[PDB]
């Protein structure tokens, strides 16, 4: 039981750390995700205000 | 069982179901707007037992049903179970039939369009009326009071209206639609109940609790000193029997309820109360308009038939309103079931029979034509 | 006899087993629930003596018998012994072979799977039944009784469990299971026989005490006030012969055996009774249903015999029960029957033929098929 | 024994209580909310032997004790037991007389008044504190979680109350109370090991269903595909030791136990849920609100530890939430005691020592006045 | 031990199954930002190119 909880334990904390590995990954996709939803939204509505105002001429 | 093809009139509210026919001074029968449906797995065989209950039935078989209102707020949503309670109304309950009766249905000026188009609906495709007529409770509300000049105050269980009319016209940029209602007073009561030490959370507590606050609540005309000694004493106190025997003492929350009317935080809502609506309607008014709409706040509607409540409402109006003008507030015995008198006398108008859609006008435009046609 | 290829009916308890054709209203055929072994060795030849006694014969040569149940506080613990005595009970007494005829079964719904799932199985596999169905001792008690609403005390012989119906729908999380019946009752009578100085342990003892069970005993309306008499007067004893022609007089044991019923704790069991698991599954039940289950609560199985039950019984339950409310108890001659003479109106129902297990789809399952068929 | 004059923080509730001092980040006196009382005749003298067991020694001696829990539902119902809890917990476990150490008390929202102030009393009179405060739990755990905004689901043993806090500011007009808690989820699990033959129902069988629930219960995130093969195999299953070394074999029990969470029928409560509870609490909240609760659903207290409970609610929140809307649940590892912890936080902050009622205000107003002061 | 390893095998298996449920959001946040990318820069900056154009004239 002493290697058994070792072993899990290991993978448990090892596992842990690939939870918060996917996690931060995770959350700085989401930033990522954020910053190119923002630049697409920005980009679309840059267009799209310029193009109101510019839709005449 | 009608000798005449009168048309049928009907009031289909969050809470109750009036109905009755065009030419009568009230409606034949008074109702609930419920489908009830078993909560439960059946274990006898030949019990017979129906997938849904309506109205009377939905209440008295309510121990294993959950009971749901198809109307909500004064939007109709459910249209299948609504469907089931005007067959109820119509054939169970008057002993008619929309297909023989031109049908008028009503609701308040700034209710969502989607209300009037599904009951135009219904009423033309699954019963098969020859004329539809969407009215607005408004209208209804100053015909049953008897005035062309007043604000109407509908505070009953789905949404409160506050809309000035003048001279039979109406003022819409005056009309105060609040979220302030008898539907949420019984749930608040549920709460202040619980507080209490008697927890009400389900439907046949709802429905309990919807009992005390019919036959136990008022408002009063000063709520502080009434809340001070209420508070302070049991000779304010009154008891209510439960269904199942219990007994709860009730002290300050048979009137602190109803007070929401006036203060609406005590729900959360962000609103100075129904007097403050009532004023502002008038107030955004021409001045040769408001001394006439002052001199008639009109009770419609329940809650309004609360003691206190007229004197409670004219009294904070007129502290709002200026000297030498005359505020008063209108409160026929007739409250509650006004609007459906209104849609007796709406129907049975001579100058009101062109105003019916008819079923073939409706067929040839579907349902969005009540949008143009009623008003 | 039988003309028609009726669906049998058969309850079976840890007590007896009730038999008949469905359709009437009494079983035909009434056995112990009872295989019976002789513990001797045989010294005369020719003279038959069987291996195993099923019913009335393992109580008719029980002098040298040991005799054993196989249903223990609700469940069959011995399938072997229960084909015996269905096979004596149906085709030697009954004169029926259920290869011809659908057949109904019984167990309360708490009553753990494995005994349906064995009903099932013997009737299927050793009698080739054409079909099954397993009934809930509750619905069959409600049909007996002429009820859809109540709650069934099924204080049987092994295991009480107070199951509440309304309007036919099972209230399950309701059903407050007791470990206590009337074969717990015989063993508190055996102990306290032994302390008036008549040990009763072997097997034609054990027969003796429940017999005396059966025929002396009474709860007694007062429990106190009863025993102050009866522990003070000889005038209350009563006198039991015993199969030897000696005879056994019991005083306030009389009553003390059956008050375990109000008393568990006379056999060491953490509950008030019987009439406090009535209480609880009506106090769990919704709200707007206490009221049709307080007005009809039902005693079914056996232990409600005693004639001072009937008392007692209302009385403990109004005592906890609230007020303005009518409290009832429904004390049936179809008692210690009832659940037979339920199964006959249940199986009998043409609304019933529909709920039949086929062997076909038996055998295509397996036997938990009935865990997804009956209920 | 400790070496400041700090409160006491004391979560008492239908389960467990976790006792400590302000300014700690853990319990240091952990027990079950239990008195214990003997159910036996004893024979031996000189045995000792208290009239009444507390905690852990009700727990140590159970196996002749009839267990009780002094407080239900939220509430204290028994508070002379709670002074034996509170006496043992101050006194021989945490070693600290309450008069130098003010003490908070924990409560939902709803709770009813007279437990508030039942509370007060008993630690003004009883133990002479020099102060009091009764704190709301959804408080203490948004201090815990570092948060002043989210939702608080609070899903003990007792109620789940489903509350929402904005900017530090109650929003009570969508707190839904929900009677669904731990304690049914261990009466539904006895219920089904019923079914699978193994029957609890006394206080030795009700502590170890309570402790079966704790070890192998979880929800998973898809409750049909998890039950498909937990029911068709035994690789779902997992095997429960009870205290005399036999054992329990539970399968899909292990999971319809905690899914009646999701699904309130299984124990006849008419409710959606705990995830819609949640989703109203949001939904009922202003429209500008709404977007922050949801970023914000905090899981406090007790089953908040059933394996798959934190994405299985973000998942059904998310299910019900309008889409681009980002819903997140906050579920640290200090899952549970998260209301200890912002008892200590709120105890000892600085901004909060006006808070405290003092025995000064306490005997001029009564023991009423906690529900003026504290909130 | 016993114990100490079914709860370091129930934080292996929640970290497993943690990890799962990561591995499951990584690969939605990997497919997320990806999609998020290939439509809105590619949409975007396509719209971008049509600025080029759309604003030629």
């Amino acid at each position: 039981l002493s290697d058994k909880l070792k072993e899990a334990e290991t993978r448990a904390e090892f596992a842990e750390r690939s939870v918060t590995k996917l996690e931060k990954s995770i959350d700085d996709l989401e930033d990522e995700l954020y910053a190119q939803k923002l630049k697409y939204k920005a980009i679309s509505e840059e267009l799209d205000h310029a193009l109101n105002d510019m839709t005449s001429i | 069982d009608e000798d005449e093809t009168t048309a049928l009139v009907c009031d289909n509210g969050s809470g109750l179901v009036k109905a009755g026919f065009a030419g009568d001074d009230a409606p034949r029968a008074v109702f609930p707007s419920i489908v009830g449906r078993p909560r439960h797995q059946g274990v006898m065989v030949g019990m017979g037992q129906k997938d849904s209950y309506v109205g009377d039935e939905a209440q008295s078989k309510r121990g294993i049903l959950t009971l749901k209102y198809p109307i909500e707020h004064g939007i109709i949503t459910n249209w299948d179970d609504m469907e089931k309670i005007w067959h109820h109304t119509f054939y169970n309950e008057l002993r008619v039939a929309p297909e023989e009766h031109p049908t008028l249905l009503t609701e308040a000026p700034l209710n969502p369009k989607a209300n009037r188009e599904k009951m135009t609906q219904i009423m033309f495709e699954t019963f098969n009326v020859p004329a539809m007529y969407v009215a607005i409770q408004a209208v209804l509300s100053l015909y049953a009071s008897g005035r062309t000049t007043g604000i109407v105050l509908d505070s009953g269980d789905g949404v409160t209206h506050n809309v000035p009319i003048y001279e039979g016209y109406a003022l819409p940029h005056a009309i105060m639609r609040l979220d302030l209602a008898g539907r949420d007073l019984t749930d608040y009561l549920m709460k202040i109940l619980t507080e209490r030490g008697y927890s009400f959370v389900t439907t046949a507590e709802r429905e309990i609790v919807r009992d005390i606050k019919e036959k136990l609540c008022y408002v009063a005309l000063d709520f502080e000193n009434e809340m001070a000694t209420a508070a302070s004493s049991s000779s304010l106190e009154k008891s209510y029997e439960l269904p199942d025997g219990q007994v709860i003492t009730i002290g300050n929350e048979r009137f602190r309820c109803p007070e929401t009317l006036f203060q609406p935080s005590f729900i959360g809502m962000e609103s100075a109360g129904i007097h403050e609506t009532t004023y502002n309607s008038i107030m955004k008014c021409d001045i040769d308009i408001r001394k006439d709409l002052y001199a008639n706040n009109v009770m419609s509607g329940g809650t309004t038939m609360y003691p206190g409540i007229a004197d409670r409402m004219q009294k904070e109006i007129t502290a709002l309103a200026p000297s030498t003008m005359k505020i008063k507030i209108i409160a026929p015995p007739e409250r509650k079931y006004s609007v459906w008198i209104g849609g007796s006398i709406l129907a049975s108008l001579s100058t009101f029979q062109q105003m019916w859609i008819t079923k073939q006008e409706y067929d040839e435009a579907g349902p969005s034509i009540v949008h143009r046609k009623c008003f």
